[PDB]
C-alpha cells in the first residue's frame, strides 16, 4: 500500500507507517523491540533538528564569505570567533555543558516518566513541559504558535515535513564533511567550481573518491 | 473504429475517443491516472500553441529580415532600432509582471473550473469556456467555435503537433549548421548529396557563452556536438 | 546406475539468533541447562562432535561442508 | 614477483573478499540450498574434479603467473636491475617484445605448443637441477616446468 | 551441439528428455550435464532462473555482437568520421589496451551514471522475478502502469516492452521467441569469438574477417599461432 | 534483535566486552601517566 524504500519489498512488521517519515527502511532490524523504537524515534528527531541548524548556518555563513562579507568558512569559524573575541574555549565549553546537561537532562527524564516536567518543580511552570508526544514537545514555549494545536490533519503533514527536512540535512551535514576531507575547499566553493565545468569537476574526477582513476 | 497509430495495436482503456487527435497512443502509460491526463492535456496545448506560434515567427522573420539569425536575435544589440541595447532586466520585468497574471488566471481555471470566467475590474464581462484550455467568448471574436467544434479541435491538435516537431527541427538545424530554416533549405537544394545531415551532425556551432550587457549566460547545444 | 546431479535442500534450516541465546541447544543432555560447572566444560567439549548430536548421516554430512 | 607494497595490499584486500565469500558459501550451503546425502557420496565425482579441477588446474594456473611474471622479473632482479624500474607484470604480458628480450621462444608464439616443437621453449622451461648461484634458490625456469608436468 | 536446426542436437541423452518436453523456447534436448532437471533443484541452479539467465545473456549478447563491429563497418563505409572508426576493445573499456579522448567527460564520470542508471533498471527488473507484478503497484512517476509484468519474468510484455504487439497469437509468440533464442545464441557465440580474436591476433572483427576472405588458407586460426 | 541482545549477554561475550574495557582503561592510564611507580 504506502510506499517504501525498496519497491516490491513487504515493509517489516514493527513498522506499520504510524510514525512520521516511514518507510520501512530497518535492514538490520535495530527498532524491533517497541520500547527501543521509541528512543531512536527521538534520537532521529534530536540529530535531524540539529543537522537542520547546522545545514542552514553553514550555507548562509558560505553565502557570506563568498559574496566577500568576510565570514570565515565553517571549518575555520570557530578558530576566528575565539580569537577575534578573546573568549577563553574551556569556559564556553563548560558553560554549554550547564546549559545542554540541564536542558537535556529535563528531555531525558521525559522520556522515562512522560509528564513528570510539568509538576511545577521548576520554576513553577507546570504546563510547558508536559509534552505532547515522543519527540514533540508542544507547549507554549517550544510551540509559541500552536500551529501543533490548530488544524490536526495539517500537524500531522508538518510531522511529514520535518522528519524529511531533517533527513536531508543529515545527509547534507555528511556531504560538507566529505567535500571537505576530499576537496579542502567550502562548501560553495564546491557548488561554483562543479557549475563551472559539470563534467570535468565532481568527484569522479577529484582523485581521491574514485583512487583507482 | 478510429485509426491508431500502429496497425493492428490495442488502444489503452482509457483512451477511447474523448479526446480530440486521439491515436490511442501512450506506450508509457502515463495517462492512466485520471487526473494526471487532464494536467498533460492541457501543456499539450501550451506546447502546441506557443510552438504554432514558434515556426510562424521563425519563417515570417525570416522572410522579413533575412539576416538576423533568429537564433541570435535574442541578444539586445540585434533588436528592432527603437529597442536596440534596451536594459533587458527592465524587459524582462515586464514579461514577468504580465505572463505571471495571464499564467495564474488559466491555473485557477484548472484548479477550479470556470471560477475566473468573470472580469475582475469591470463586473458582467464574462467568458463561455465551454471546455478547459478553450476560453472561447473574447478569445473567440470571430466565433469560430460555433458549429463543428469537434473538427475543429482535431484540426487544432494535429497542426500543433507538427509545430513541436518542426520547431525542434529549427533548433537542431540552427545548432548543427548554423543556419535558419528556409536558409538550411536552399543550402540542400544546392547540394543534397555533400551538405546533409550525414556530415553537419558532428558539429556544433553554438558558442560556450555570451555577455549580455555584463552578464554571462551559459549556452550548449542538445548533443555533445564537436564544438 | 545412480545418475550424478546436483542434488540439494532449499531453506533446510532458519536464520534467527534465537538459538543463539540458548546454549547447548544442539545436544538434548545440554539443552536443559547448567546445575553444575561440569556443564560447561561439556558444553564446548561436544561442540564438533556432529556424528554424537543427531544419528541422521545427511545432517552431519551438512554440518562438516559449512563448518 | 612482488616489487611494491601496492601489489600486497590489493592482495590483502582480495584476501577479506574471499573471506567474505568463504562466509557467505557456509551460511548459503547449510540455511539455504543444503545439499543431500546422495551428493556427498559422488566419491568419483569428487576425485575427478580434485585430481583434474582443483591440483590439476590449479597448477596449471600457478604455471601461467610463472612463465609470464614470476620468470621475467626473477630474470632482471638477479642481474641487479633496481625494483622500480622492472617492467610491469602487465607490460610483459602485453608487450610480446619485451618478453622476446628476455627469452627469445616468446617471438614464436603458441606454434611450437600446438606443433609440438616442445624443444622451443627451452630457454624458460628447463631442467637445470641445482641451486641459482646469484640467490641460492631453485632455478625458477625448472619450477615452471615442474608445474606444467604436474 | 549440432548445428543449424534440427530435432535434437548431438549432446542430446535419454536421461535429458526426461524433463525437456520442448515448451520451453529452442528446447532442441542438449542438456549434458542434466542442469535443468527440476528434481532437487535449488539456489540458482534451477529451471526458472537457468531459463530467464539464458535470454538476458541473449539480449545484450545481440546488442554486443551488433555493436561491437558497427564502428568498423560503419567507419569501412566512411558513414562516420575516421577518428571514431575504433576497435571495440580500444573505445576505454580497457584502457590498457587502449582508450579514446572525446568523450563529453571522463570515463569513470560516465560509469557512475551507468551504475545509477543500471541500479533502477536491474533491481526494478530483479523485483518482478522475486514479487511478479509488484512493480506496477508502488508510484514510479506514472510509469508502473508498463511495468506490471506479464507472469513470466523473461517476457514482460505490456504496451512499452511490447510496443507493436507482435506475436498476437499463441503460434505466432513461439515462433518469435525460437528466432529470439536462435539469434541470441548465435550472437553469444559471436560476442566468444570476439574476445577470442582479439587475443589472438589484436585486430578487430571486421579486419579479421576482411584479411580471411584475402587469403583463407594463409589467414585462420591455425596460421595465427605464430607471426 | 531481543535475542540477539540475549547473545551478547552471555558469559563469554560479556568478559570480552569487560576485559577489553578494563584493559583499554590500564592502558590508557599508562599511555597518558607512563612509569607509575608511587602515589606521590
Ligand atoms: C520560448 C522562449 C525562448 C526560447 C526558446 C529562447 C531561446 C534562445 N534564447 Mg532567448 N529564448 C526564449 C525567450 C527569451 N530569450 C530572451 C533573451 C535572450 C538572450 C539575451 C539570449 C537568448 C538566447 C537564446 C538561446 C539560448 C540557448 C540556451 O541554451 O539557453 C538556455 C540556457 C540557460 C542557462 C537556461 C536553461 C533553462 C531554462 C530555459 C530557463 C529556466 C529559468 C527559470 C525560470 C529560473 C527559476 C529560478 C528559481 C530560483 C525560481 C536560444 C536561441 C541567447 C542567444 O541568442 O545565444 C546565441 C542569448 O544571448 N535569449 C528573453 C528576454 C526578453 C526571453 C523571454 O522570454
Ligand atoms: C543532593 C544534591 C543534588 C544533586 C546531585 C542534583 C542534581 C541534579 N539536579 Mg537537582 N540536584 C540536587 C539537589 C536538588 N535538586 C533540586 C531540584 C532540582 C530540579 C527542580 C531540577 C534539578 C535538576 C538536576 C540535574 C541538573 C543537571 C545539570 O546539567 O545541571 C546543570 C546545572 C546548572 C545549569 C546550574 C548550576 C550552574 C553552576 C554550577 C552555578 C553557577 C552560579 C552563578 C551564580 C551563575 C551566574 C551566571 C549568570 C550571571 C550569567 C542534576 C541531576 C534538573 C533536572 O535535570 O531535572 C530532571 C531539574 O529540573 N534539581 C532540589 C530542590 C528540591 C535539590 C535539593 O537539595
Ligand atoms: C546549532 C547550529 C549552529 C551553530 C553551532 C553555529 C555556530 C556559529 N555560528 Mg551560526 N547560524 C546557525 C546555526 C549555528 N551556528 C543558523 C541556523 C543560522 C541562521 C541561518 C546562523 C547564522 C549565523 C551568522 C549570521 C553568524 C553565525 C556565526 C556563528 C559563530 C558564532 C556564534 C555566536 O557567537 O553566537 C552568539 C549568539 C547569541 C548568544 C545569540 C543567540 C559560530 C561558529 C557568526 C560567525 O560565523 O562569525 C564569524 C555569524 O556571524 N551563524
Ligand atoms: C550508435 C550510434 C552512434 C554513437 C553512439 C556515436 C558516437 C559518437 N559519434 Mg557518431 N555517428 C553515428 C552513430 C553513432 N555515433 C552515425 C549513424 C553517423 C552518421 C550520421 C554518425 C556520424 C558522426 C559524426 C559526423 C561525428 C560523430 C561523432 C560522434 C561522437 C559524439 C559527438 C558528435 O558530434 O556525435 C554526433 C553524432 C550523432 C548525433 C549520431 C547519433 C546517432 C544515434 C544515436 C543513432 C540513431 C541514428 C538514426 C539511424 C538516424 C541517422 C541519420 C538519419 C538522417 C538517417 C561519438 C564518438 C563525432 C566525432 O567523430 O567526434 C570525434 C562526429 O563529428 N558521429
Ligand atoms: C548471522 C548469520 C547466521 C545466523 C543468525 C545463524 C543461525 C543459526 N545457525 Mg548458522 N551459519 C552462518 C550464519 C548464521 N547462522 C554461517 C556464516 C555459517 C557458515 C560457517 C553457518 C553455519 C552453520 C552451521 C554448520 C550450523 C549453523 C547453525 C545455526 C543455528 C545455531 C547457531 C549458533 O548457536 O551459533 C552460535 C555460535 C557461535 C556464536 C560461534 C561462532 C563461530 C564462528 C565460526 C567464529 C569462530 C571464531 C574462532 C574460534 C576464532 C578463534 C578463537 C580464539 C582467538 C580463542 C542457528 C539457526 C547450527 C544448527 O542449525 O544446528 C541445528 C549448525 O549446525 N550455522
Ligand atoms: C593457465 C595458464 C596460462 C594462461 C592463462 C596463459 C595466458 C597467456 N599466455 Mg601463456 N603459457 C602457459 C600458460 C598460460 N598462459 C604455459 C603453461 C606455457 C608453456 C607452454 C605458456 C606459453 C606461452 C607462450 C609461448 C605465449 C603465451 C602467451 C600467452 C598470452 C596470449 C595467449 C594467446 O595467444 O591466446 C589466444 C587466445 C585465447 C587464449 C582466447 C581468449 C579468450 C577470451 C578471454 C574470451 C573473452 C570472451 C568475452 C565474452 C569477451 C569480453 C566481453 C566483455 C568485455 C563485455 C596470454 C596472456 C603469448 C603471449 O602473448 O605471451 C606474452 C605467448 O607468446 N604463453
Ligand atoms: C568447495 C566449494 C564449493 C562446492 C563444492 C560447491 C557446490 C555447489 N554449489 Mg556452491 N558456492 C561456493 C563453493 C562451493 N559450492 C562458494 C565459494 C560460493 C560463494 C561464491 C558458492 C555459491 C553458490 C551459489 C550461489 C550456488 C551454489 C550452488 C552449488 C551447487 C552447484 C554448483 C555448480 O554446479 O557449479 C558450477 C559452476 C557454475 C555454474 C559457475 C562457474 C563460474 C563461477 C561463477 C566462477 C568459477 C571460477 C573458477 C573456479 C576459477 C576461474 C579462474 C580464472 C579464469 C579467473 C553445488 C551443491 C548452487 C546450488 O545451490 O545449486 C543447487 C547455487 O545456487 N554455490
Ligand atoms: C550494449 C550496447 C552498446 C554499448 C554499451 C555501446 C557502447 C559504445 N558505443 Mg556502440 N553500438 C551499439 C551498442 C552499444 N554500444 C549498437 C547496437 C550499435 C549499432 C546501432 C552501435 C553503434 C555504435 C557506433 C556507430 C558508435 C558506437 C560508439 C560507442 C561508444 C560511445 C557511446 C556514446 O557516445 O553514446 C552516445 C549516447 C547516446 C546515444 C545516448 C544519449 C542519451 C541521452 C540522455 C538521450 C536524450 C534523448 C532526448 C531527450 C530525446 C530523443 C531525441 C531523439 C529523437 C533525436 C561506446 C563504447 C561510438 C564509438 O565507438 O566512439 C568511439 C560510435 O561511433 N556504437
Ligand atoms: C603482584 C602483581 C603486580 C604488582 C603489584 C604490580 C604493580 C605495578 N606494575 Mg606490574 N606487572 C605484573 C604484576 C604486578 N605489577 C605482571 C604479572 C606483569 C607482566 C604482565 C607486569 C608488567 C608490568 C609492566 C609492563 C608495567 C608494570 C607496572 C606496574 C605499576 C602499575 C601502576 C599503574 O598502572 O598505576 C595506574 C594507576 C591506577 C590508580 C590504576 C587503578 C585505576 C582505578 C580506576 C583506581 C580507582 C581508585 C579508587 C605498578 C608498580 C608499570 C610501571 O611503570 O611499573 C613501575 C609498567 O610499565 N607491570
Ligand atoms: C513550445 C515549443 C516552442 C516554442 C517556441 C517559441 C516560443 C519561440 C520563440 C522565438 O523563436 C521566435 C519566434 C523568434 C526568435 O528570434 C526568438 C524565440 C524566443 C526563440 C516547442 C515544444 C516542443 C515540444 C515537443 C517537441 C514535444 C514532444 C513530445 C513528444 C514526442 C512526446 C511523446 C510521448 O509523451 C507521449 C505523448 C506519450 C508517451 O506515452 C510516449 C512519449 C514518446 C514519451
Amino acid at each position: 500500500v504506502r510506499p517504501v524504500w525498496f519497491p516490491g519489498n513487504p515493509p517489516p512488521a514493527h513498522l506499520d507507517g504510524s510514525l512520521a517519515g516511514d518507510y520501512g527502511f530497518d535492514p538490520l532490524f535495530l527498532g524491533q523491540e517497541p520500547q527501543t523504537l521509541k528512543w531512536y524515534v527521538q534520537a532521529e528527531l534530536v540529530h535531524g533538528r540539529f543537522a537542520m541548524l547546522g545545514a542552514a548556518g553553514i550555507i548562509l555563513t558560505s553565502i557570506g564569505a563568498k559574496v566577500g562579507l568576510g565570514f570565515p568558512e565553517w571549518y575555520d569559524a570557530g578558530k576566528v570567533v575565539v580569537e577575534k573575541n578573546n573568549i577563553d574555549f574551556p569556559t564556553l565549553m563548560v558553560i554549554q555543558f550547564y546549559l545542554m546537561g540541564w536542558a537535556e537532562t529535563k528531555r531525558w527524564y521525559d522520556f522515562k516518566n512522560p509528564g513528570s516536567q510539568a509538576d511545577g518543580s521548576f520554576l513553577g511552570f507546570t504546563e510547558e513541559f508536559k509534552g505532547l508526544e515522543n519527540g514533540y514537545p508542544g507547549g507554549r514555549f517550544f510551540d509559541p504558535m500552536g500551529l501543533s494545536r490548530g488544524d490536526a490533519a495539517k500537524y500531522q503533514e508538518y510531522k511529514q515535513k520535518e522528519v524529511k527536512n531533517g533527513r536531508l540535512a543529515m545527509i547534507a551535514c555528511l556531504g560538507f564533511a566529505a567535500q571537505y576531507a576530499a576537496t579542502g575547499k567550502g562548501p560553495l566553493d564546491n557548488l561554483a567550481d562543479h557549475l563551472a565545468d559539470p563534467n570535468h569537476v565532481n568527484f569522479a574526477t577529484n582523485g581521491v573518491s574514485i583512487p583507482i582513476a | 473504429d478510429r485509426k491508431l497509430w500502429a496497425p493492428g495495436v490495442v488502444a489503452p482503456e482509457y483512451l477511447k475517443g474523448d479526446l480530440a487527435g486521439d491515436y490511442g497512443w501512450d506506450p508509457l502509460g502515463l495517462g492512466a491516472d485520471p487526473t494526471a491526463l487532464k494536467w498533460y492535456r492541457q501543456s499539450e496545448l501550451q506546447h502546441a500553441r506557443w510552438a504554432m506560434l514558434g515556426v510562424a515567427g521563425v519563417l515570417v522573420q525570416e522572410i522579413v529580415k533575412p539576416d538576423v539569425y533568429f537564433y541570435e536575435a535574442g541578444l539586445p544589440q540585434n533588436l528592432p532600432e527603437p529597442f536596440t541595447n534596451i536594459n533587458m532586466g527592465g524587459l524582462l520585468a515586464w514579461e514577468f509582471i504580465l505572463m505571471h497574471w495571464v499564467e495564474v488566471r488559466r491555473w485557477q481555471d484548472y484548479k477550479n473550473f470556470g471560477s475566473v470566467n468573470e472580469d475582475p475590474i469591470f463586473k458582467g464581462n464574462k467568458v463561455p469556456n465551454p471546455e478547459m484550455g478553450y476560453p472561447g467568448g473574447i478569445f473567440d471574436p470571430f466565433g469560430f467555435s460555433k458549429g463543428n467544434l469537434k473538427e475543429l479541435q482535431t484540426k487544432e491538435i494535429k497542426n500543433g503537433r507538427l509545430a513541436m516537431i518542426a520547431y525542434m527541427a529549427f533548433i537542431l538545424q540552427a545548432q548543427a549548421t548554423g543556419k535558419g530554416p528556409l536558409a538550411a533549405l536552399s543550402a540542400h537544394l544546392s547540394n543534397p548529396f555533400g551538405n546533409n545531415i550525414l556530415k553537419n551532425i558532428g558539429t556544433c556551432t553554438v558558442p560556450h557563452s555570451v555577455d549580455v550587457q555584463g552578464l554571462t549566460i551559459p549556452l550548449t547545444c542538445l548533443w555533445p556536438g564537436s564544438q | 546406475a545412480k545418475k550424478v546431479k546436483i542434488a540439494v535442500d532449499r531453506n533446510p534450516v532458519e536464520t534467527s539468533f534465537e538459538k543463539w541465546a540458548k546454549p547447548g541447544h544442539f545436544s538434548r543432555t545440554l539443552s536443559k541447562g547448567p546445575n553444575t560447572t561440569t556443564w560447561i566444560w561439556n558444553l564446548h567439549a561436544d561442540a564438533h562432535d556432529f556424528d554424537s548430536h543427531t544419528s541422521d548421516l545427511e545432517e552431519i554430512s551438512r554440518k562438516v561442508f559449512s563448518a | 614477483g612482488i616489487t611494491s607494497e601496492l601489489q600486497l595490499y590489493t592482495t590483502a584486500i582480495g584476501g577479506l573478499v574471499m573471506a567474505a565469500a568463504m562466509f557467505f558459501a557456509g551460511w548459503f550451503h547449510y540455511h539455504k540450498a543444503a545439499p543431500k546425502l546422495e551428493w556427498f557420496q559422488n566419491v568419483e565425482s569428487m576425485l575427478n574434479h580434485h585430481l583434474g579441477g582443483l591440483l590439476g588446474l590449479g597448477s596449471l594456473a600457478w604455471a601461467g603467473h610463472q612463465i609470464h611474471v614470476s620468470l621475467p622479473v626473477n630474470k632482471l632482479l638477479d642481474a641487479g636491475v633496481d625494483p622500480k624500474e622492472i617492467p610491469l607484470p602487465h607490460d610483459l604480458l602485453l608487450n610480446r617484445a619485451i618478453m622476446a628480450d628476455l627469452y627469445p621462444s616468446f617471438a614464436k608464439g603458441i606454434a611450437p605448443f600446438f606443433t609440438l616443437n616442445w624443444s622451443e621453449y627451452s630457454d624458460f622451461l628447463t631442467f637445470k637441477g641445482g641451486l641459482n648461484p646469484v640467490t641460492g634458490g631453485l632455478w625458477l625456469s625448472d619450477t615452471a616446468h615442474h608445474h606444467v608436468a604436474i | 551441439v549440432d548445428r543449424s536446426k534440427d530435432q535434437l542436437y548431438v549432446g542430446a541423452s535419454q536421461s535429458s528428455l526426461a524433463y525437456l518436453d520442448g515448451s520451453l523456447p529452442g528446447d532442441f534436448g542438449f542438456d549434458p550435464l542434466g542442469l535443468l532437471d527440476p528434481v532437487n533443484s535449488g539456489g540458482f541452479i534451477e529451471p526458472k532462473w537457468l531459463q530467464y539467465s539464458e535470454v538476458i545473456h541473449a539480449r545484450w549478447a545481440m546488442l554486443g555482437a551488433a555493436g561491437c563491429i558497427a564502428p568498423e563497418v560503419l567507419g569501412a563505409a566512411g558513414l562516420i568520421p575516421d577518428a571514431t572508426n575504433i576497435k571495440w576493445f580500444e573505445s576505454g573499456v580497457i584502457p590498457p589496451a587502449g582508450s579514446y579522448n572525446g568523450y563529453w567527460a571522463d570515463p569513470y564520470t560516465i560509469f557512475f551514471v551507468e551504475i545509477v542508471a543500471m541500479q533502477f533498471a536491474e533491481l526494478r527488473r530483479l523485483q518482478d522475478f522475486r514479487y511478479p507484478g509488484s512493480m506496477g503497484q508502488q508510484y514510479f512517476l506514472g510509469l508502473e502502469a508498463i511495468f506490471k509484468g506479464s507472469g513470466d519474468a523473461a517476457y514482460p510484455g505490456g504496451p512499452f516492452f511490447n510496443l507493436f504487439n507482435l506475436g498476437k497469437t499463441e503460434a505466432a509468440m513461439k515462433e518469435l521467441k525460437l528466432k529470439e533464442i536462435k539469434n541470441g545464441r548465435l550472437a553469444m557465440l559471436a560476442m566468444l569469438g570476439y574476445g577470442a580474436q582479439a587475443v589472438m591476433t589484436g585486430k578487430g572483427p571486421f579486419q579479421n574477417l576482411v584479411e580471411h576472405l584475402a587469403d583463407p588458407v594463409n589467414n585462420n586460426i591455425l596460421t595465427n599461432f605464430a607471426g | 534483535m531481543k535475542d540477539f541482545t540475549t547473545y551478547l549477554s552471555t558469559a563469554p561475550v560479556i568478559a570480552t566486552i569487560w576485559f577489553t574495557f578494563t584493559a583499554g582503561l590500564l592502558i590508557e592510564i599508562n599511555r597518558y601517566f607512563p612509569d607509575p611507580l608511587v602515589f606521590s
